[PDB]
Protein backbone atom coordinates (compact mmCIF):
# COMPACT_ATOMS: atom_id res chain seq x y z
CA UNK A 1 0.00 0.00 0.00
CA UNK A 2 2.97 2.33 0.50
CA UNK A 3 3.90 4.34 -2.58
CA UNK A 4 7.47 4.88 -3.76
CA UNK A 5 8.14 8.04 -1.74
CA UNK A 6 7.29 6.47 1.62
CA UNK A 7 9.41 3.46 0.67
CA UNK A 8 12.24 5.89 -0.08
CA UNK A 9 11.82 7.45 3.37
CA UNK A 10 11.87 3.98 4.94
CA UNK A 11 15.03 3.16 3.00
CA UNK A 12 16.60 6.40 4.20
CA UNK A 13 15.83 5.44 7.79
CA UNK A 14 17.26 1.96 7.19
CA UNK A 15 20.41 3.50 5.69
CA UNK A 16 20.75 5.71 8.76
CA UNK A 17 20.44 2.65 11.00
CA UNK A 18 23.02 0.74 8.95
CA UNK A 19 25.39 3.70 9.11
CA UNK A 20 24.99 3.68 12.89
CA UNK A 21 25.72 -0.06 12.99
CA UNK A 22 28.89 0.50 10.98
CA UNK A 23 29.82 3.42 13.26
CA UNK A 24 29.40 1.23 16.34
CA UNK A 25 31.60 -1.38 14.70
CA UNK A 26 34.40 1.01 13.76
CA UNK A 27 34.32 3.01 17.00
CA UNK A 28 33.63 0.61 19.88
CA UNK A 29 37.01 1.10 21.54
CA UNK A 30 38.56 -0.37 24.67
CA UNK A 31 42.09 0.67 25.64
CA UNK A 32 42.94 1.45 22.03
CA UNK A 33 41.43 -1.83 20.79
CA UNK A 34 38.55 -1.67 18.31
CA UNK A 35 37.03 -4.75 19.88
CA UNK A 36 33.75 -4.96 17.98
CA UNK A 37 35.27 -4.05 14.64
CA UNK A 38 36.49 -5.39 11.30
CA UNK A 39 40.06 -5.76 12.64
CA UNK A 40 39.76 -7.64 15.93
CA UNK A 41 41.82 -10.75 16.51
CA UNK A 42 40.88 -12.91 19.52
CA UNK A 43 42.69 -12.00 22.72
CA UNK A 44 44.63 -14.12 25.25
CA UNK A 45 43.91 -12.95 28.83
CA UNK A 46 46.81 -14.64 30.59
CA UNK A 47 45.20 -16.00 33.77
CA UNK A 48 47.79 -17.48 36.12
CA UNK A 49 51.53 -17.89 36.48
CA UNK A 50 53.51 -20.43 34.44
CA UNK A 51 52.55 -19.22 30.95
CA UNK B 1 104.05 -23.59 74.15
CA UNK B 2 102.34 -25.91 71.68
CA UNK B 3 99.07 -25.35 73.55
CA UNK B 4 99.49 -21.57 73.47
CA UNK B 5 100.27 -21.52 69.75
CA UNK B 6 97.26 -23.73 69.06
CA UNK B 7 95.02 -21.54 71.23
CA UNK B 8 96.01 -18.29 69.50
CA UNK B 9 95.61 -19.98 66.13
CA UNK B 10 92.14 -21.25 67.01
CA UNK B 11 91.00 -17.84 68.28
CA UNK B 12 92.26 -16.13 65.13
CA UNK B 13 90.46 -18.85 63.16
CA UNK B 14 87.26 -18.02 65.03
CA UNK B 15 87.74 -14.39 64.00
CA UNK B 16 88.26 -15.49 60.39
CA UNK B 17 85.10 -17.59 60.52
CA UNK B 18 83.19 -14.59 61.90
CA UNK B 19 84.41 -12.60 58.90
CA UNK B 20 83.18 -15.43 56.68
CA UNK B 21 79.78 -15.28 58.37
CA UNK B 22 79.62 -11.55 57.69
CA UNK B 23 80.62 -12.01 54.04
CA UNK B 24 77.91 -14.64 53.64
CA UNK B 25 75.44 -12.24 55.26
CA UNK B 26 76.26 -9.46 52.79
CA UNK B 27 75.93 -11.86 49.86
CA UNK B 28 72.64 -13.15 51.28
CA UNK B 29 71.25 -9.62 51.60
CA UNK B 30 72.22 -8.73 48.04
CA UNK B 31 70.66 -11.97 46.78
CA UNK B 32 67.49 -11.23 48.75
CA UNK B 33 67.24 -7.84 47.06
CA UNK B 34 67.72 -9.50 43.66
CA UNK B 35 64.91 -11.87 44.66
CA UNK B 36 62.63 -8.95 45.54
CA UNK B 37 63.38 -7.58 42.08
CA UNK B 38 62.67 -10.89 40.34
CA UNK B 39 59.25 -11.02 41.99
CA UNK B 40 58.41 -7.63 40.47
CA UNK B 41 59.69 -8.63 37.02
CA UNK B 42 57.60 -11.81 37.22
CA UNK B 43 54.47 -9.91 38.24
CA UNK B 44 54.93 -7.34 35.48
CA UNK B 45 55.57 -10.10 32.94
CA UNK B 46 52.30 -11.74 33.98
CA UNK B 47 50.60 -8.36 33.62
CA UNK B 48 52.02 -7.54 30.19
CA UNK B 49 51.41 -11.07 28.91
CA UNK B 50 47.74 -10.07 28.81
CA UNK B 51 46.83 -9.13 25.25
Amino acid sequence: SYSQEQLDSVQGEINQRLADIDRISEQTDFNGVKVLSDSAKPLTLQVGAND
Amino acid sequence: NRFTANVRGLTQAARNANDGISLAQTTEGAASEVNTHLQRIRELTVQASNG
